[PDB]
């Protein structure tokens, strides 16, 4: 039962915003700290969006889904495959300015062995 | 076209440099010395230019010492900073040690210019080093003396004095087989794109281009008598179709 | 157009030169078929654009950074026309940029309830709304203590005559009512000055092209006014400007537009605005009449409103630009037409 | 003076080694001082001496300082906040809280009588939970004078809309002041009622055409139920059916329609709605001035102590010796400040030494610039000796 | 799903970018810190599928936010809300979409 209501992000400005103005994020008022994490490409450390994808699935025990850009989950690989767990779920989506593929997504990755 | 626009700016870092002290095969085998000498003229001038930086962080080094076994000589903290952030640091420094300073600074002789700041006490000390370091200001500490330092220190500036004479003697010796090719390696691509840029106006329709284009009428018996004999005195039997 | 080329000679002469490099038919439907962003850098380096994204070499090239250069070079040409300007045209070219300035004040201000840095909240500010203490605007939150302290010194000044501060500092709500407001007070401003000082041919074909900015402001605050404001009509007359064509009969049914029919019934009684609500994007609909207002402001010779006409139609083909460039990179090619081009 | 008004008593807070003397007058001591040259002879002096707590160490010292600063601010920004509130709803003199009475003595008494007061706080606690503690409990006090504030307005709201229903203006009046069982129709199978909202002048032209208007309409059914200004409002009985065919053709002549139906339910809810947003207001209205003025004489005492402790730390600080310093607070009689300011700036101002000493004396009130306002901290200037300027 | 998800969340995407661009300055900072309650948020369920019992997640739109102070600026403010528009409802699709990953 109910124990997760946000919907997070780790995604670029212009995805990020625009998930925000559809209205599923927002940010805390009680430790001032948001529950997406803006990322611009090249320009942004791979080392911050480690330490995010900490404070949002284990720190907050509120994110329902965690919703990752495909570009990012990619820089920060190993993170996003290892956390195997549903809560939050983790819903790898192509990354604005490229196309699906089917192995940059954790879960799939995951179900080819064993069916 | 893109090639010769890299070349071009290639051409371009090796007039800087002076300044801050054909057949296919023929253009082919000399665009290999274009390129082979810049990465070493550019490897050289930036293993030069960091080199110099080195020089000057140990000459302000050994003037901040100068400059503070005087003050000493007529809890404290030691540094270089530049001129223009002297008085902000001042400011800065008094706003957060509500007074409780005595702050000095001598111009060493960009511009720069040394501290001394005499925190009086302490649990600010750590706090001061976040000012300095926040605005580019390099405390020298010694903790030992004001005469050992300058001698290990004098060791490093003449001996990095040297690999700059080394340096810059190989520099010049490279300038020498580059200031009196330029105007040639400069000239030929100044006209190959230039060749190129035309060769993009053509039409490229069934393996052979088509050049469309102007041309007095005084001026076509002299294209159908120069072109008619080139094109046959080099042999390759296939010859062009000029159209009015 | 007997005392125009004193002063204003060299200036209209390379204002129409910048004209005829404004993108034909022709020259957009040869945009639209490119394949690549490095396609449509070398079609616009065959028009008065050439060479522009030269310092880019197809591998940094996106879609923004064509917005972002073919605009600059825009602003270099508006810098260059302002500064042969002296008299009452310089005075003319800077009641254009004060708009800017407007934009850009109420941008920076935006930047510091959000907490977001002052570094990269400037790089989307407007680089012709350009004053010396824009920075400076990241100092308090409080509208009093922004203007007394930063504000004065600007031109920008005169406008805040209604921003009545009742000591509730700034949320998001508050500074698009102090945005409006300070461009209500400056279309006043500069309609008076249009009206007092510009000559005749450039007043009657000035007055229509800044009439229509205060239309498109009125229908565009009334209309946004729906969903995320509710306001009472007392303090909603306050942001509509009162220079157009559209004012002392259906603002006041615009203030009291409670209702998107409220709003369209009022726009159906004006007659060169009616059909704008009912089919199609409200937006293109607003930019081609833009487009058609400034159209017919090159056709009269001695007059300045030829920059406001030049510089607005080179601000929608960099739009247009940036929109067959967004159309050609994201593969999407159903509405690569959605283009406005009356040249 | 004229560039600010002042009509209550205004303090300023010093302190100084206990060794100091001045050299406005030299041959003085600083207690003598203050009574007989300072302003006149006009000063009133109070005692404002505490003595030492517990201090961590030297390096701990620097630490409460900053904290000090910090925590002294928000507690004045709090007590203004208080006094903003009881001042802006007039039901208490908006001409004290500047001079009015703290535990119902006189403020320069009230400051006289402190000396390091005790309601939770001990000089035995250490330092730092003693600037800790008191910003706690100035957090909640405020907090506690921002909701009951808060929910006042929204009982404002509450209380206007039920109103309006009570007799306003057809646009979302509701009716159940009228009650009657003659003007509306209930435990009815074909009828219902609709009531239309029509202008003065047109009564005539509604009074005509109703039952003609919409088919199978019950006639003899106008009657004025109510009126308000602007507007008459009718009762009419007809066919469920036939409802949406009078509404419409009701529009068209220029009558607005209220959708109004009879229901037991309704009418006994909207009545109560306007009950309990009356009853809601006055509860909260007398609740916030008492909580007010309770709150206010806890804070001020709060705020004082950080002043108190404050100073004397700042002294310990840049002073060191003598361990005990010699704090009093001076009562300053209006429009005598700026000659206030002066005097004690030449007389101690040596003491913190040349490089301390600026001068950008003068005072602006207005925003026409903002220099000449002395602070510690700002770079633009800077106090040269431990000085507070106290402004209620 | 993912493949739909990342088409028309692109397509909303473009339209964003393309207004912040012309608007003047980048929107999206400043509307970041003013968002501060969701609409689109989730309430958990058990669902016996396959003897199994998985969590599932339906979703409840609050309209705590609808407009801001951000999405009416004036002649700037029409393009972000025509933008708005597009994402929201692109965006409630991916929601529901999302979750059976969970």
């Amino acid at each position: 039962a109910e124990k997760r209501t946000l919907i997070a992000v780790i995604a670029d400005e212009d995805t990020t915003t625009g998930l925000l103005l559809a209205g599923i994020g927002q940010i805390t008022p009680e430790t001032q700290e948001k529950n997406f994490f803006v990322y611009q490409e090249g320009k942004t450390t791979k080392e911050e969006i480690t330490d995010k994808f900490n404070h949002f699935t284990e720190e907050r025990d509120d994110i329902a889904i965690l919703l990752i850009n495909q570009h990012i989950a990619e820089n920060i690989r190993a993170r996003v495959d290892s956390f195997t767990n549903a809560f939050p779920a983790i819903l790898e989506i192509p990354s604005k300015d490229h196309p699906y593929d089917p192995e940059k997504d954790s879960v799939l990755k995951r179900v080819r062995k064993l069916f | 076209l893109r090639r010769f626009d890299e070349v071009e700016r290639m051409v371009g870092f090796l007039n800087e440099v002076v300044e801050k002290h054909l057949s296919l095969e023929n253009v082919n085998d000399m665009v290999k010395e274009i390129t082979d000498c810049e990465s070493r003229a550019r490897q050289l001038d930036e293993s030069l230019d960091s080199l110099r930086s080195k020089l000057n962080d140990l000459l302000e080094q050994r003037q901040v010492i100068f400059e503070c076994s005087k003050f000493i000589e007529v809890y404290m903290i030691t540094g270089s900073i530049r001129r223009t952030k002297v008085d902000i640091l001042n400011r800065i420094l008094w706003r957060l040690l509500r007074g409780n300073l005595i702050f000095q600074n001598f111009p060493i002789e960009v511009e720069k210019d040394c501290f001394i700041i005499f925190t009086h006490g302490e649990t600010l000390l750590k706090k001061v080093k976040r000012v300095i370091d926040s605005l580019n200001g390099k405390i020298v500490s010694l903790n030992t003396r004001s005469s050992e330092l300058v001698d290990t220190l004098n060791r490093q500036i003449d001996d990095l004095q040297r690999i700059l004479d080394t340096t810059e003697q190989t520099l010049h010796t490279e300038l020498l087989v580059i200031h009196d090719q330029l105007p040639v390696w400069s000239a030929m691509t100044k006209r190959e794109k230039y060749v190129y840029t035309t060769l993009n106006k053509f039409q490229q329709e069934s393996q052979g281009l088509i050049a469309e284009g102007w041309v007095p009428s005084t001026e076509l018996i002299h294209l159908q008598d120069s072109l008619k004999d080139y094109i046959e005195t080099l042999g390759s039997e296939y010859s062009t179709v000029f159209n009015v | 157009g007997v005392y125009f080329n004193i002063d204003n000679g060299f200036i209209e002469g390379v204002v129409r030169g910048y004209r005829n490099g404004l993108l034909s038919n022709n020259q957009y439907i040869n945009l639209t078929q490119c394949d690549t962003l490095e396609d449509l850098k070398l079609q616009l380096s065959s028009t008065d654009y050439g060479n522009f994204l030269s310092s880019v070499s197809s591998e940094s090239l996106t879609t923004s950074l064509i917005q972002e250069y073919a605009s600059s070079k825009l602003y270099h040409e508006f810098n260059y026309i302002r500064d042969q300007s002296s008299g009452s045209t310089r005075k003319f070219m800077d009641y254009i940029t004060y708009g800017y300035m407007i934009d850009n004040v109420a941008l920076m201000i935006t930047g510091t309830i959000h907490d977001r840095d002052k570094g990269e909240i400037l790089q989307r500010c407007h680089p012709l709304g350009w004053f010396d203490t824009l920075p400076t605007l990241s100092v308090a939150t409080d509208l009093e203590s922004l203007y007394e302290t930063v504000l004065v010194d600007t031109p920008l000044a005169p406008y805040f005559k209604n921003c009545f501060d009742t000591a509730e500092e700034l949320d998001d709500m508050n500074i698009e009512i102090i945005r409006n407001k300070l461009y209500k007070a400056y279309l006043e401003d500069f309609y008076n000055f249009v009206t007092e000082e510009i000559p005749e041919p450039a007043k009657e074909c000035m007055q229509t092209l800044l009439g229509f900015e205060a239309d498109r402001r009125s229908i565009n605050i009334a209309l946004n006014s729906l969903q995320s404001s509710d306001i009472d009509p007392d303090l909603k007359s306050d942001l509509l400007p009162n220079i157009g064509k559209l004012y002392p009969l259906a603002t006041f049914h615009l203030a009291q537009a409670q209702d998107f029919e409220g709003v369209r019934a009022a726009l159906a009684n004006v007659y060169e605005y009616r059909g704008f609500l009912e089919t199609g994007n409200l937006e293109d609909h607003f930019y081609q009449l833009e487009m058609e207002l400034c159209r017919d402001a090159f056709t009269q010779q001695f007059a300045i409103s030829t920059v406001w006409a030049w510089m607005k139609s080179k601000e929608q083909e960099v739009r247009n630009i940036t929109w067959i460039a967004e159309c050609i990179a994201q593969n999407q090619r159903e509405r690569i037409n959605n283009y406005i081009s009356v040249y | 003076m004229a560039t600010a008004l002042y009509t209550a008593n205004d303090f300023i807070l010093i302190s100084l080694p206990q060794n100091a003397q001045p050299v406005t007058a030299p041959g003085s001591k600083t207690d003598s001082w203050f009574n007989e040259t300072l302003i006149g002879g006009r000063a009133f002096v109070s005692d404002f001496k505490i003595p030492e707590f517990k201090i961590g160490s030297l390096d701990t010292l620097i630490v409460e300082s900053e904290e000090l600063s910090k925590v002294d601010n928000q507690i004045g920004a709090s007590i203004g906040k208080i006094i903003e509130i009881l001042q802006g709803l007039n039901e208490t003199s908006t001409n004290a809280y500047r001079t009015l009475p703290i535990n119902n003595m006189p403020v320069p008494e009230y400051l006289e009588n402190f000396q390091w007061q005790t309601r939770k706080f001990k000089l035995d606690k250490s330092i730092k939970d003693l600037i800790t503690l008191i910003s706690n409990e100035s957090s909640q006090l405020d907090a506690d004078v921002r909701a009951t504030y808060a929910n006042y307005n929204s009982a404002k709201t509450n209380l206007a809309a039920a109103e309006r229903k009570k007799t306003g203006d057809l646009s979302v009046r509701s009716l159940h002041d009228i009650v009657k069982p003659e003007d509306f129709v209930l435990n009815s199978e074909h009828l219902t009622t609709v009531l239309v909202a029509v202008p003065k002048s047109l009564k005539s032209d509604f009074e005509k055409s109703y039952e003609t208007l919409s088919k199978n309409v019950v006639p003899a059914s106008a009657s004025v139920i109510a009126e308000d200004a602007e507007y008459v409002l009718f009762n009419v009985h007809l066919f469920k059916k036939n409802v949406q065919e009078f509404t419409t053709a009701a529009r068209e002549k220029k009558f607005i329609p209220r959708e109004f139906n009879y229901s037991e339910e309704l009418i006994d809810q909207l009545k109560k709605e306007h009950d309990s947003a009356a009853s809601l207001e006055q509860s909260l209205r007398v609740q916030l001035v008492r909580l007010a003025k309770t709150a206010y004489v806890d804070v001020f005492i709060n705020w004082f102590h950080i002043k108190a402790l404050r100073v004397y730390v700042e002294s310990v600080l840049r002073y060191g010796l003598p361990p005990h310093f010699n704090i009093k607070i001076i009562a300053v009689p209006p429009k005598n400040l700026s000659k206030c300011k002066s005097e004690l700036i030449d007389a101690f101002g040596f003491l913190g030494g040349n490089a301390f000493m600026k001068d950008k004396k003068g005072k602006i009130n207005k925003q026409d610039t903002s220099l000449h306002q002395y602070a510690s901290l700002v770079d633009t200037e800077y106090e040269p000796f431990v000085m507070y300027i106290i402004n209620l | 799903a993912k493949q739909k998800m990342g088409r028309v969340m692109q397509t909303a995407a473009f339209s964003l970018a393309e207004v912040s661009y012309a608007t003047g300055e980048n929107i999206g900072y400043q509307v970041q810190e003013s968002v501060s309650t969701a609409r689109f948020k989730v309430r958990a369920r058990q669902e016996n599928v396959s003897g199994v019992y998985l969590s599932q997640f339906e979703s409840y739109i609050d309209p705590e936010i609808n407009d801001f102070r951000l999405t009416g600026l004036g002649r700037g403010g029409q393009q972000v809300q025509r933008a708005k528009e597009i994402y929201s409802r692109a965006v409630e699709t991916l929601v529901e979409l999302a979750s059976l990953q969970t």
